[PDB]
């Protein structure tokens, strides 16, 4: 059984590092999205202020 | 490069009696990084000749130059001098020597080792500074050539065991520090080889006569100028200084 | 010549000459004397064993530690153990080789003083320096920022370093270590039948502290876990038999650490001092000391350490921080392989005390710019 | 032959080869000291960081800007900041290159002889001339008369033009500028629980005050609309996280341009200032300098200023004259544009100052005649 657990770790251990470089890449991808959402909210953010600027003005 | 030396010894009687050859200063900076310009030892570009088939289908060996990364760094070929019949000269010249065939085949293969010792490649880890190889083919057909096992390699080559006191302890390896020691290794490797290869030809050369005074030749590069110097240059102009 | 690299540390004593990639001699700090009489005639034994010796009588000696956290208490023991370092472990003659001496920060004077004092008069070493464990750490580790962990078995600190510049009023001294959690993982295994008391035990209770303890997670979790299921417990093999099994016992003993409440102190954990540390720095260097937490010391080598380091520092910095928390496997060693890199630099040689300077200044030349 | 067009200003030294359409190198005026004692060994730190490295390094150095208001205060960092510009940053040995330099006008006469002389003799550059900083800026307007407002980070001046010909007795000279904006907005975020005292941490200030600060049209509205709602607030990330929050200060901080009594100085704001220059000159002008007021420097590029002086001005100016305000993308640049223009002048060339000049006539030559 000690040769049984060690082969159950092996595949284990294979299947969760698969798993896990899978949402590496994934939590990669959706932070570089967070970065183009922000920078647009923040762009039409300051465009409609300045827009409302001269609309007062 | 290598700063050959022939020592000639005389008998007591003042007359010749044998010779003793030895080399210093060879530069192992010449295997790894090479200028823009610059070529490799002739060793390698000679083990390219396509006029052996035998050798390259039984090590393996890609025939185009520009895949290995060790050697394409540098200018690839030249005009200097036509390869395929100066490796056959060198060829037959072992053969009518003193050991056998299988000497000089142990010494081909080892100098395809050496050629893949570039294709190792290494990432980084799930969650670690720690680095693991990505890609085995390669380090599967060296360690084949070798004789070793390919697992036990790459745990040597990113785990190297310790003796710190009286016990073993692992220590840990990045991306740098591992390319560092493969670079390392295949230098090393190469400088035995070389020894190796002078201390057999020292040995058959040898004769029986007695060694009395002997008379030394000592040959060495020159004082090379260049517009580019870098550190191979240094050690040289330093050594002629001295 | 070549320089010798010296390290007291605490519980254990580690020396090599400087250049090498790992201290030849590695032995537990103990003097011992035998506490009985003795009766056969004609032995002669001696009257003191000293250094790895004693453990094989550990039976029928005494065991005494000459330094309890840092600071040397029994300086005659000190002389013994720097003895039979330079000449029953390493053999050679400290006449002609410099040495580096190691020494924890926060640390009184006279400490220093006496230790640079025996060096030159007792063994007459032609030049010596005393540095500090972190910069060591930080040497060895690649570095040249980062804030720094050095847990070892006397005391347990952190150094902010940024840019090879130190922060010394960001500097957290905790005596919270090995032999606190030694002497807790005795205290809370006689409420399973277990008793260890005499100092000969103290070795068998921290090779099990070594062997099988380790830090959970999750502290409530896993209570609840090893509450029902039996699946944490392991059995340990005494030097004479009856095998005794620890089952909750093995991840109580090193909680201490992040939760000192254990044994009484009012001080925070590891995990919040360093956290306090950095607040305590400048404001601009506070992202690369986040992503480059050190670890060094034996007692930061329990496994599953850095993960719930790491969780809690997580916890506790803004969530728009990567933390992240180096942990190489040669934490114990650490310290002396910065030595040695330290020692075998070339700019270093003029940095030595050498024995001129100290004959004209007197001991205390120490605590002069040659820190 | 080319020529060197340096534009020192305070807080930011932007140079470049004379012809260029922009400066090649600008990088703030700043010289940092190590203020800890630094651990690690054979690093080999500088004991001065100069130029735009020392922002790299705000955590370890303290700050000492060499210009306070126009003029300098510490010559050795003055001579430090013109040798870094002169050899890292551009690259380019002054040895065979004239050099262009601005300063604002009403300063010591002390000053302007010691740049002279400093120049002539450490760099030894063949001529070198000084011009006032408004004056460029009206060359790279494309203009020829009105008045131009240089407000950068040490001082703010007006200097009213009229068919080339300047009218010194109307010059206005105020010191309200950049660097007390930044500081009011220190003092006024200590409100808010927000500390800021490090000489570091003010460049962090001066972050938020150009990325969120902006001028308001009506102060009273504005104050009433923050008051009671709360659409005005936006939040700034910190280099070490804890993002913050600012509201009211957002458009406090720039009012005191207009309102000089918040930081306690008796003098008039800054449209005050310009509206009384325009009436101090002739009645035959005043016309064309109201119709070509000309705004510059790195403190008028807040949003929404150009709108709120102009709205200042018309209530003070008489309703039947036109009132225009001129005001560039390229504001902060405009200095160096139009020295630029001027040292590409062919009838230029013969207004340098000739080393030969200099040593034959003494300092004294720039302020005689041969200007
Ligand atoms: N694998 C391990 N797991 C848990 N604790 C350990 C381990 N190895 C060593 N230790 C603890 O570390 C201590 C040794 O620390 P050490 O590095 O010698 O400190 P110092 O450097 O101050 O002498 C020992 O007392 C032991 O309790
Ligand atoms: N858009 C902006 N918003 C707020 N402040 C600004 C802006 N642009 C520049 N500044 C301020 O102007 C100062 C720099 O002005 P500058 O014209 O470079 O002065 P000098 O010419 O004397 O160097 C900086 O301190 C900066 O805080
Ligand atoms: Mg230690
Ligand atoms: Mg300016």
């Amino acid at each position: 059984e000690a040769e049984k657990a060690a082969d159950e770790s092996e595949r284990g251990m294979k299947v969760i590092e698969s798993r896990a470089q899978k949402d590496e890449e994934k939590m990669e991808i959706q932070e570089i999205q967070l970065k183009e959402a922000k920078h647009i909210a923040e762009d039409a953010d300051r465009k409609y202020e300045e827009v409302a600027r001269k609309l007062v003005i | 490069r290598f700063g050959k030396f022939i020592r000639i010894h005389f008998g007591a009687t003042g007359k010749l009696a044998s010779a003793d050859i030895e080399t210093y200063l060879l530069e192992k900076s010449r295997v790894i990084f090479q200028l823009k310009a610059e070529r490799d030892y002739h060793i390698f570009y000679q083990i390219l000749s396509n006029k052996k088939p035998e050798l390259l289908d039984m090590l393996l060996i890609t025939n185009n130059p520009y895949d290995y990364a060790f050697i394409s760094q540098g200018e690839t070929t030249v005009a200097s001098i036509d390869d395929a019949e100066e490796l056959m000269a060198t060829d037959n010249a072992f053969d009518v020597l003193g050991f056998t065939s299988e000497e000089k085949n142990s010494m081909y293969k080892l100098t395809g080792a050496i050629m893949h010792f570039g294709n190792m490649k290494f990432k980084l880890k799930q969650r670690e500074e720690q680095a693991e190889p990505d890609g085995t083919e390669e380090a599967d057909k060296s360690a084949y050539l070798m004789g070793l096992n390919s697992a036990d390699l790459l745990k040597g080559l990113c785990h190297p065991r310790v003796k710190v006191g009286n016990e073993y302890v692992t220590k840990g390896q990045n991306v740098q520090q591992v390319i560092y020691a493969t670079g390392a290794l295949a230098k090393a490797v190469y400088e035995r080889m070389f020894n190796w290869m002078v201390t057999r030809i020292n040995a058959t050369l040898e004769t029986k006569q007695p060694r009395q005074y002997f008379i030394g030749v000592l040959d060495i590069a020159g004082f090379e100028i260049f517009d580019f110097n870098s550190f191979e240059q240094l050690c040289i102009n330093f050594t002629n200084e001295k | 010549t070549t320089a010798l690299v010296c390290d007291n540390g605490s519980g254990l004593v580690k020396a090599g000459f400087a250049g090498d990639d790992a201290p030849r001699a590695v032995f537990p700090s103990i003097v011992g004397r035998p506490r009985h009489q003795g009766v056969m005639v004609g032995m002669g034994q001696k009257d003191s064993y000293v250094g790895d010796e004693a453990q094989s009588k550990r039976g029928i000696l005494t065991l005494k530690y000459p330094i309890e956290h840092g600071i040397i208490t029994n300086w005659d023991d000190m002389e013994k153990i720097w003895h039979h370092t330079f000449y029953n472990e390493l053999r050679v003659a400290p006449e002609e080789h410099p040495t580096l001496l190691t020494e924890a920060p926060l640390n009184p004077k006279a400490n220093r003083e006496k230790m640079t004092q025996i060096m030159f008069e007792t063994f007459n070493v032609p030049a010596m320096y005393v540095a500090i464990q972190a910069v060591l750490s930080l040497y060895a580790s690649g570095r040249t920022t980062g804030i720094v962990l050095d847990s070892g078995d006397g005391v347990t600190h952190n150094v902010p370093i940024y840019e090879g510049y130190a922060l010394p009023h960001a500097i957290m001294r905790l005596d919270l270590a090995g032999r606190d959690l030694t002497d807790y993982l005795m205290k809370i295994l006689t409420e399973r039948g277990y008793s260890f008391v005499t100092t000969a035990e103290r070795e068998i209770v921290r090779d099990i502290k070594e062997k099988l303890c380790y830090v959970a997670l999750d502290f409530e979790n896993e209570m609840a876990t090893a509450a029902s299921s039996s699946s944490l417990e392991k059995s340990y093999e005494l030097p004479d038999g009856q095998v005794i099994t620890i089952g909750n016992e093995r991840f109580r003993c090193p909680e201490t650490l992040f939760q000192p409440s254990f044994i009484g102190m009012e001080s925070a954990g590891i995990h919040e001092t360093t956290y306090n540390s950095i607040m305590k720095c400048d404001i601009d260097i506070r992202k690369d000391l986040y992503a480059n937490n050190v670890l060094s010391g034996g007692t930061t080598m329990y496994p599953g350490i850095a993960d719930r380091m790491q969780k809690e520092i997580t916890a506790l910095a803004p969530s728009t921080m990567k933390i992240k928390i180096i942990a190489p496997p040669e934490r114990k060693y650490s310290v002396w392989i910065g030595g040695s890199i330290l020692a075998s630099l070339s700019t270093f040689q003029q940095m030595w005390i050498s024995k001129q300077e100290y004959d004209e200044a007197g001991p205390s030349i120490v605590h002069r710019k040659c820190f």
